[PDB]
RNA sequence: GCAGUCUGA
DNA sequence: CGCCGCGTCAGACTGCA
DNA sequence: AGTCTGACGCGGCG
């Protein structure tokens, strides 16, 4: 987004900053939820082939 | 101000002023439930249209016909409390008339011989309580609403991911809210295709062909005709001119004189101009421009009646010349240039193996109902079913709007099923977005997506339920027993209150409530679930369904959903987000007008908002309502910019609007990271009630309305006087001009006392009001669980200082000063529910008694002579709570065995101890016993004994009902004496059962008179009749579970304290485990001898930027600062002038903030009061985006007299020293998360095993043994354990001859394992055997 | 075990749909066909006979009915799992592989040579093992041993199922059923339609699903296997076989306690009691204090303060195995001795806590007691927490100040 | 790749405990073959001690004294 | 610090060495007070100049 | 024993 | 076009043959 | 077998 957010958290994030802020944050933590998956099933093959 | 509000007034930091007050929050369930059980004479909601979309029923052959003219819903037989009590569900009976006509065959039209109607009784339908909770089987659930993709027609692609090329291929699909799927589809090869119902895909124009559509007609329907008309030679073809736009020639075009473009020219938009402003009416071009176009007609010879050339073929010389001499001087031709048009219709028209409407429908039912051959009876009769039928498919009123709305139609209502025209232009629609004309829809988007919720849901299961009913019925109304046959004969309610009782009881929506708290039961009340039936399911949703797309602002919540693997899929409806009367969820904004920002509020749905230019709520605006900047940030078309201050059009009417309820309640959330934000949203609701509920010093003063809006609190439902109040009831004497006429006066609020939470922890109500106290309406009477005077208070306020502590905070740990373990201030009562199930069994019944074997007359001491715990005993681990023993058999004692019992001369007896015991580690006291008999059951001595406490707590409960209802009658009726006509001088004389009769003037007061004396008379009826109704209903029998005589259930009160281990958290995700119980003398304190109550980390803020917890710190310390200046103008006893003056002081700072508390208009008893109401610090509130500025905090700390650093120099409890640097000091609330270290240990050494596999078992409910999984394994494997992983595979688990061995060697001290084969690799082989494979092991 | 004998022959649906289909492979018979003449749509010759009716041609019943009288009985060409039985029984492996052996050496587009050499494989791997080809059609049905399918009585007075005793059930009434069709000798279409029924049975017992609709009795979900018993997740292999639940182990919540030394670790005093417990009753009897394992039970369930005396011995030098899940790595699982601490919660060096990856809010950890003396041997020398200072990815150390 | 170079082993035990069980266990019956624990799963699957570490001192004994 | 103790002195003197290591952040961290407040993010007074 | 739901790390 | 996979451990509650 | 069914994934692989 080409307007970037130009409050700090001392300062307030206003209710359109913080609204813009959470989808990153929710896209970190749905990858974050559904990338383990990934990591065990790789790890699991490598065991399983060595 | 109010009443129950100035007792403790917290001050609000808002700036904004409130536009709009928060909306009920749990009307979501409620209004929908209230529109499927309401009488709706329009029937369009609920039963009544579920009722008229299946009746009137006729019998196949028309010789009768039945139909619905009413319903109503009875009373339940038990109320909400007796059916939580019974254990069963709290439902209403439906009762609908159903009238039976009979008709003639002995007249032509029609005419009815006979009617008949009556009442029949189809399915209980289960009652929502008055808090949006269903009492299903005795515990209450919520059914959550539902997020789902709306019916309609959405447009959507996979942008490349495909064919390996980046072709975009366009696909529409029509979702009905029930029926067949129907999709179209491109191929890379631009044909289009048709899918019905996911299933392998057709060319497209079989479903054209299955209508009733030649190619002809197709080919007008999907195309434009240009014409070819030889009127000497040499290709005269008519031109409308902007068709050969970006087309270019290898020919010149001239018409009429003036060439326009040269071969091998393209023709330019100045050159369009050029053949527009010379009225062009035709153009001859060469003749090889024939060959590659297409014929738009089937052309037939008219000299000798040949097949010239079928439709849809491409034209060439020979053929243009075979057209030519049969006399066709007309030709007609599809209009295919590319890049504004296309073929696609043409070639999908040469794919399609079909040439007429038969063998569209064999084809397609082929495709359906593959291995069948086809039959056109059947095939016909089934395609008609699949999309024009209204018993197969429906597509909803909403279906019907978003198709027209999609589709650009005019009209939103219609027919709910499919038409020619509505796939033709769904069809269109998709060529259009191939070529350019249009865009493809975003799934996500909440326009798009629709709340679905209890009382649709319910009206679903309703009308699947009534469906099986009418299949039913109208086969059996085509018997012979027609005139003697009535309606109930017919109706088999089963069906109904199968399908209702299913979905309610057992669907995916229905969840068991979470009752932490009251924020735990509003938060689950206001789910927005993704999955359930009609749904995504958890795995299989994506990652662009999960995220936070930009129409969620308002609409729902961008940061309360749950971290797990449903992240993004369970969402949190905000705060004043609703829904339209389809579904989509709206919010309110305040309409601007020419720059004037009104306070008229329009809700607007997530696409008409896309529309408008939406200011934010942080906008700032002058007296008279202008922006007062000239460029105001907005958002238009989901985008966010700045504007100018005319072209808004909209603007937000709150800054909390875009938050939900649970996100709303933490402070200072604009400096939280939304990751943090997140976690304290969801960890908010995890936090137990304590002992005693303590408000939060900072707030954001929707602790209220959270409070308020659920059912914990009993609020008052009439203005009044506090008659009287008691641990256990409020009886408030309404006003004067609150009570109906003819009305004792007097409502009584029965509190609810030590009752079980589903999670097992406590929920009291306490007495708020005291007597003689004036309650306004709408006061809370009484605090629930977590609230605190009325406010929702969930944690308590402990002195935080934020440092490093010898490593007893290390990584997210929390070091507690003892005094908060002595001041009982996180101690919890949890109340756990023990059955004891008297089963009947085949070698006899078991029985309760306290003369089971086996066990001494030490462990015995706490059972009556029944059998059964006293209530008030103190029990611990093991306590036998209710004796029980068993009729056993199969002993068989072993020989050394036979001579011991021999030796010491008795045999075992012939039962078995089954008895209830205390759990190990759970140790509390027995605080209510409840025993349940089979009806026919002998009920033993203390089965009675509990029936006559009942049968006189019932007589004694509306006798005081009664006592009070008649008292308040008397009084007014006094009143109505000394209001006129004064009988004064002998009303001190009369006894009160003369009063009702006494003469007055005889216009109006005589009138009321014999009101009141009816009412009173009224109250004794009833209440005469309704003590032998709960007579009954105590007396009877219970209606128990098949082969159960007699069930206990014993309630265990376990006041829990706090320890090492037990999870404690801010409202900003900064959870933590406590590590120590400091002592008191060695927590730091500052030069006033005080000692810090818990020590947090310093480390944990940077990282994770939760900064409003610094902030909170800051002005918790602050808010407390003010406290502290009270409890010393209290202890100095100060006069009221200068508390007053102070309390004003302190009310009156901040920077223009929204609130004014005039003091001066409160009562010097008022304010002593609002004063010991502070003196535990002043609450404050610092609501969502618009919270407290630092430099208000700062001042406010300056009024306290404490520094406005924020920080304080402290000394060390051990050794007596100054910490070298100052240090945060501040008043935290922390929360107590339900993740106790009681409910969390396990040890097991030995216990029972699986059945199969010889394994332990799981869980400490079954004693468990943890799972060496296979990540487990392979890290023994990476060391070189291979004896510990032996030890692991063999011995403690599977080994069954292996274990034993093992165990006796331990005991033998002899630490040597014997390991054989596991029991699961011999059931593995058995497994492989009972294929057809021969595993074998070989030596 | 049991067996049921199947009255007539049944086509292992291992064999006939896990692709490649060995008896089509076999056959060199494509399995759309294959799968037509075992369900009893479409015939097959046997034997061709002087005629245009080669041996794996297939035949639709009304291309049959018409050539009952163009050959007479010359031939006979048959349906479901007695001719695929009667073809792979009649087929003959060393001289099929023989015959293939020059059609792979004289071929020069490989395209067919791959086919070629795939079959021979099987061919040569029929052979070379034991076996024959009329195995992979039942003839007779094992049973597993019923403690294996256990038909659990419940308290609440009732039997709860297995989902095999369901697909046994099920196989054992329709086999029975055309047991009597046999000697009713009634219509060959309905005991068409009975065969095709037990075979579609077999193959649900055997494995659900694999031809498409897959039965569910009572739950509207499909029924278990034998063959959903041994695969996935849930299966034997990765649940019962590859890891199991394990005695002598206990769970609890994590709390720091910094005072603690890089070997050793809280152990709740309530945990340690219950992990050690026949240590403590040998304990018990060795130093007199009880007589019987029944007398120092009830001592240990007393708990009498001799038993907190013989609880400190009895984990002395005894190293217990603390594993945080997920188990990432190699470190995931670290043998400390345990120091008895009052409360309930499981204390952990602070250093050890970035080679677990475990933080305090929350966390939970397993304990494990080596029993053997090479157990112990083996936690305390290759295991304990003062050997894993370093990192086994990298050379840089994993006990690292945080 | 890992996913075939393990279903490609020579164990079937090793093969059919990782996934793809109804492939694994249908070729190694049609080849009739033959599974000699010498990996460290097949030696987990049957209790035995694994051939690495504190086991493989046991694993040598083992075939020191049967191939003998 | 640690890997140079490794590397040069062997397990035993590192397997101390961390716990002394430990024992002594701890306690000067304690005695240190380090405290994070709302003034030590400290903004600078260009920032809403450069913005 | 299973399915569904929720939660924790 | 059909088949195969898609992390680990744990606690709780219902309803089910 | 009639559903007043569900579908409503994805990415390799053969
Ligand atoms: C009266 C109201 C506005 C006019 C119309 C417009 C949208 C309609 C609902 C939706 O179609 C969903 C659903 C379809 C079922 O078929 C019948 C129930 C539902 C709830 C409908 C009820 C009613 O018909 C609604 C509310
Ligand atoms: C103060 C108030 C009006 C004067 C009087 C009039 C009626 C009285 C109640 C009834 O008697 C029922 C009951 C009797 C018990 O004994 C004490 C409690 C109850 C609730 C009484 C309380 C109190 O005494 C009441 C409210
Ligand atoms: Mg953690």
């Amino acid at each position: 987004i080409e307007t970037p957010i130009t409050a700090n958290f001392r300062e307030g994030l206003n209710v359109l900053q913080y609204f813009i802020s959470t989808h990153g944050a929710r896209k970190g933590l749905a990858d974050t939820a559904l990338k383990t998956a990934n990591s065990g099933y790789l790890t699991r093959r490598l065991v399983d082939v060595a | 101000y109010s009443y129950t509000e100035k007792k403790r007034i917290r001050k609000d930091f808002g700036k904004r002023p409130q536009v709009l007050d928060v909306p009920y929050l749990l009307s979501i369930q409620l209004d929908s439930f209230q529109k499927f059980i309401e009488q709706d004479p329009e029937g369009q909601y609920g039963l009544e249209a579920a009722f008229r979309s299946v009746f009137p029923i006729q019998s196949y052959s028309g010789n009768s016909e039945l139909q619905y003219v009413s319903y109503r819903l009875g009373e339940p037989v038990f109320d909400v409390q007796e059916c939580q009590i019974r254990g069963v569900t709290y439902s209403a009976p439906l009762r609908v008339k159903l009238r039976l006509v009979i008709y003639e065959r002995e007249a032509p039209e029609g005419t009815v011989k006979d009617i008949k109607e009556q009442e029949v009784y189809m399915g209980e339908i289960p009652l929502m309580t008055d808090n949006g909770t269903f009492v299903i089987n005795g515990t209450e659930r919520v059914i959550v609403s539902q997020l789902h993709r709306s019916p309609g027609v959405f447009f959507d692609s996979d942008k490349g991911k495909t064919h390996s090329s980046g072709k975009v291929l366009y696909n529409a699909r029509i979702i009905p809210y029930r029926g067949s799927w129907l999709d179209f589809e491109f191929d890379p090869k631009d044909n289009l295709f048709v899918r019905i119902d996911r299933r392998r895909k057709l060319p497209a124009t079989i479903i054209l062909r299955a209508l009733n559509y030649t190619t002809e007609q197709i080919l007008d329907l999907f195309f434009e005709k240009v014409i070819f008309e030889i009127r000497d030679n040499k290709l005269q073809m008519e031109l409308v001119p902007e068709r050969l736009r970006g087309e270019t020639a290898s020919f010149d075009i001239e018409a009429n004189g003036k060439v326009y473009v040269e071969k091998g020219r393209r023709i330019t938009a100045r050159h369009i101009r050029q053949l527009e402003k010379d009225d062009v009416k035709l153009i001859e071009v060469p003749v090889e421009y024939i060959a590659g176009k297409v014929v738009a007609k089937d052309y037939i010879d008219e000299s000798t009646g040949e097949l010239i050339c079928a439709a849809n073929m491409e034209l060439s010389l020979d053929l243009l010349a075979k057209l030519s001499q049969s006399g066709h001087k007309r030709i007609e031709t599809l209009f295919t240039n590319d890049l504004d048009h296309g073929p696609y219709i043409s070639e999908t028209l040469r794919v399609d193996p079909t040439n007429d409407r038969l063998s569209a429908l064999v084809e397609i039912y082929r495709m359906m109902r593959p291995g069948e051959p086809p039959t056109r009876e059947a095939a016909e009769s089934l395609f008609e079913n699949l999309f024009f039928s209204e018993d197969r498919y429906d597509l909803s009123a909403v279906g019907r709007m978003k198709f027209n709305r999609s589709l650009l139609r005019e009209e939103i209502e219609g027919s709910g099923i499919l038409s020619k025209d509505d796939i033709i232009d769904v069809m269109k629609k998709l060529i259009d977005i191939r070529n350019g004309k249009g865009e493809v829809d975003d799934i996500d988007h909440l326009g798009n997506r629709r709340i679905r919720s209890v009382g649709e849901m319910a009206e679903n299961q309703f009308r699947v339920g009534l469906v099986r009913v009418e299949r039913a019925v109208k086969e059996r109304l085509s018997l012979g027993d027609l005139d003697t046959l009535m309606p109930q004969d017919m109706i088999n309610a089963k069906p109904i209150s199968a399908a209702v009782k299913e979905f309610f009881g057992s669907s995916q929506l229905s969840q068991f409530m979470d009752q932490n708290n009251p924020l735990s039961e509003i938060t689950h009340k206001r789910r927005i679930s993704a999955l359930g039936p009609g749904g995504l399911t958890r795995e299989r949703a994506g990652f662009e369904v999960r995220d936070v797309h930009p129409t969620h602002y308002g609409r729902v919540c961008p940061i309360e959903t749950p971290e797990g693997p449903n992240i993004g899929l369970i969402n949190s409806l905000s705060v004043y987000a609703q829904t339209n009367e389809y579904g989509f969820l709206e919010t309110p904004y305040r309409k601007v007008t020419d720059g004037v920002v009104t306070d008229e509020i329009h809700y607007l749905s997530a696409i008409e908002e896309g529309n408008y230019v939406i200011a934010q709520a942080n906008s700032n605006l002058d007296e008279e309502g202008h922006f007062v900047e000239d460029l105001v940030t907005c958002r238009s078309k989901g985008e966010s910019s700045l504007f100018s201050r005319d072209q808004v059009d909209y603007m937000d009417v709150s800054t909390q609007q875009v938050v939900s309820v649970g996100a709303s309640l933490i402070p200072f959330l604009e400096h939280d990271d939304a990751n943090r934000a997140l976690m304290g949203a969801n960890m908010q609701r995890q936090a137990v009630p304590t002992l005693r509920a303590d408000k939060p010093l900072v707030g954001t003063g929707m602790e209220r309305a959270v409070a308020v809006d659920s059912g914990v609190t009993a609020v008052a439902k009439r203005g009044g006087v506090v008659q009287y109040v008691d641990a256990s009831r409020i009886v408030i004497k309404v006003n004067e001009d609150e009570m109906y006429p003819g009305e004792a006066g007097i409502d009584i609020y029965n509190l609810t006392k030590y009752t079980r939470s589903n999670q097992n922890t406590c929920i009291n109500q306490m007495p708020c009001v005291s007597l003689g106290e004036p309650v306004e309406r709408g006061d809370v009477l009484a605090d629930g669980p977590s609230t605190d005077l009325g406010e929702l208070a969930l944690g308590q306020n402990m002195r935080v200082a934020f440092m490093p502590w010898n490593g007893y905070n290390f990584e997210d740990s929390i070091l507690v000063s003892e005094r908060v373990v002595q001041e009982d201030r996180f101690t919890t009562i949890h109340i756990q529910e023990l059955a004891c199930v008297s089963r009947d069994t085949k070698l006899g019944p078991e029985e309760i008694t306290a003369d089971i074997p086996n066990v001494g007359e030490a462990a015995l001491s706490k059972l009556d002579e029944s059998g059964i715990v006293y209530i008030g005993a103190e029990v611990t681990g093991g306590d036998i709570l209710v004796g029980k023993v068993t009729p056993k058999g199969e002993t068989q004692l072993t020989p050394e065995e036979k001579l011991l019992r021999a030796i010491f001369g008795e045999k075992a007896s012939d039962v078995k101890d089954s008895s209830l015991r205390v759990p190990n580690g759970v140790s509390g006291t027995v605080i209510d016993v409840q025993v349940f008999t089979r009806d026919g059951v002998e009920k033993d001595k203390r089965a009675l004994e509990i029936e006559e406490m009942q049968l006189k707590q019932a007589k004694k409960d509306l006798s005081e009902e009664l006592q009070i209802l008649e008292a308040g009658l008397f009084s007014r009726i006094r009143a109505v004496l000394v209001a006129g006509g004064v009988e004064a001088e002998k009303l001190d004389k009369l006894p009160r059962d003369r009063w009702l009769e006494l003469g007055l003037t005889d216009e109006e007061k005589q009138n009321q008179l014999e009101q009141l004396a009816e009412q009173y008379d009224e109250l004794k009826h009833e209440f005469e009749k309704k003590l032998e109704a709960k007579r009954r209903k105590i007396t009877q029998g219970d209606d128990l579970a098949p082969g159960v005589l007699k069930i206990v259930k014993v309630y265990l009160a376990v006041k829990r304290r706090i320890q090492p281990g037990d999870k404690m958290a801010g409202r900003h995700g900064n959870k933590g485990v406590i590590s120590k119980i400091n002592p008191i003398e060695d927590m730091p304190y500052d030069e006033n001898g005080t000692p810090v109550d818990i020590v947090l980390n310093p480390l944990g803020v940077p990282s994770r930027m939760n900064i409003g917890q610094i902030l909170e710190t800051h002005l918790g310390m602050a808010a407390k600062g003010i406290g502290d200046k009270i409890n010393a103008m209290l202890k100095q006893q100060q006069e009221v002038a200068k508390l007053r003056e102070f309390i004003q002081r302190a009310y009156d700072l901040g920077a223009d903030v929204r609130q004014k508390v005039d003091l001066s208009t409160f009562s010097d008893e008022e304010v002593m009061r609002l004063a010991e109401n502070l003196r535990k610090g002043m609450p404050i509130a610092t609501p969502v985006f618009d919270g407290a500025k630092e430099a208000e905090i700062k001042e406010l700390l300056k009024l306290g007299d404490l520094p406005t650093s924020g920080q304080i120099r402290l000394y060390d409890g051990r050794t007596g020293e100054q910490f070298e640097r100052p240090v945060t000091v501040g008043y935290m609330y922390m929360l107590k998360l339900n993740h106790l270290v009681d409910d969390k240990m396990h040890a097991r050494s030995t216990g029972s095993y699986s059945l199969v596999t010889q394994q332990p078992l799981g869980g400490k409910a079954q004693f468990g043994g943890q799972r060496f999984g296979e990540m487990e394994v392979w890290a023994l494997e990476a060391y070189g354990a291979a004896y510990t992983l032996q030890e692991m595979l063999t011995v403690k688990s599977d080994d069954v001859n292996g274990r034993t061995k093992m165990y006796k060697n331990i005991v033998d001290g002899n630490h040597q394992m014997e390991p054989g084969m596991p029991e699961s690799f011999n059931v593995l082989l058995k497994e492989i055997r009972s294929l057809g494979i021969n595993i074998e092991l070989e030596d | 075990m049991g067996h049921i004998e199947l009255a007539s022959p049944t086509a292992h649906i291992w064999f006939l749909k896990s692709l490649p289909s060995r008896i089509g492979l076999l056959l060199d018979m494509p399995l759309r066909d294959i799968e037509r003449v075992l369900y009893f749509e479409s015939y097959v010759v046997i034997e061709g006979g002087m005629t245009n009716l080669e041996r794996q041609q297939i035949l639709t019943e009304e291309q049959y009915l018409d050539a009952l009288e163009e050959f007479g009985d010359e031939f006979d060409a048959k349906m479901g799992a007695e001719a695929i039985q009667a073809l792979l029984k009649s087929m003959d492996l060393e001289q099929e592989c023989e015959q293939l052996r020059e059609e792979l050496n004289e071929t020069n587009s490989e395209t067919k040579r791959k086919k070629l050499t795939k079959r021979i494989k099987l061919l040569e791997a029929f052979v070379q093992s034991g076996n024959k080809p009329e195995w992979m059609i039942l003839t007779v049905l094992p049973v597993l041993p019923p403690d294996l399918r256990p038909l659990v009585p419940l308290d609440g007075g009732r039997f709860a199922t297995s989902d095999l005793n369901d697909l046994y059930r099920r196989v054992i009434n329709r086999n029975n059923r055309l047991k009597r069709l046999l000697d009713l000798a009634a219509p060959d279409i309905i005991v068409r339609n009975e065969k095709r029924m037990l075979q579609e049975a077999v193959d649900a017992l055997l494995d659900n699903g694999r031809r498409g609709r897959a039965i569910t009795g009572s739950n509207k979900r499909p029924l278990k296997s034998l063959a959903d018993m041994i695969k996935g997740k849930q299966g034997r292999f990765r649940q019962n076989l590859l890891g199991k639940r394990v005695d002598y182990s206990g769970r609890s919540v994590i709390t720091v306690g910094p005072y603690l030394r890089l070997h050793q670790c809280g152990l709740p005093k309530k945990m340690a009691l219950e992990l050690f417990k026949p240590f403590i009753y040998g304990k018990l009897e060795l130093r007199g204090l009880a007589t019987t394992i029944k007398a120092a039970k009830k001592m240990v369930e007393r708990e009498e303060a001799v038993v907190w005396d013989i609880l400190d011995e009895v984990i002395r030098e005894h190293p217990v195995l603390l594993n945080r899940a997920p188990t990432l790595h190699r470190l995931g699982i670290q043998a400390f001795e345990p120091v008895l601490i009052e409360g309930k919660a499981i204390q952990l060096h602070p250093l050890v806590c970035a080679a677990y990856n475990a933080d305090f809010d929350g966390d939970q950890m397993a304990v494990h007691v080596p029993l053997t003396l090479e157990a112990q041997l083996e936690a305390r020398a290759l295991m304990m927490s003062t050997n894993n200072i370093l990192s086994p990815a990298n050379g840089e150390p994993i006990i690292v100040p945080s | 790749g890992i996913t075939k170079a393990s279903l490609a082993t020579e164990s079937f035990i090793s093969a059919a405990s990782f996934q793809e069980t109804t492939r694994v266990l249908t070729e190694a019956a049609v080849a009739g073959k033959r599974d000699e624990l010498r990996g460290l799963k097949e030696n987990v699957i049957v209790g035995r001690l694994i051939p690495a570490g504190t086991g493989y001192a046991y694993h040598q004994d083992r075939m020191r004294r049967r191939a003998a | 610090m640690l890997n140079t103790c490794y590397r040069i002195l062997g397990l035993k003197p590192t397997v101390i060495f961390a716990d002394q290591i430990m024992y002594t952040g701890f306690a000067y961290a304690a005695r240190s007070g380090a405290s994070v407040g709302i003034d030590d993010m400290v903004i600078p007074e260009k920032k809403h100049e450069i913005i």
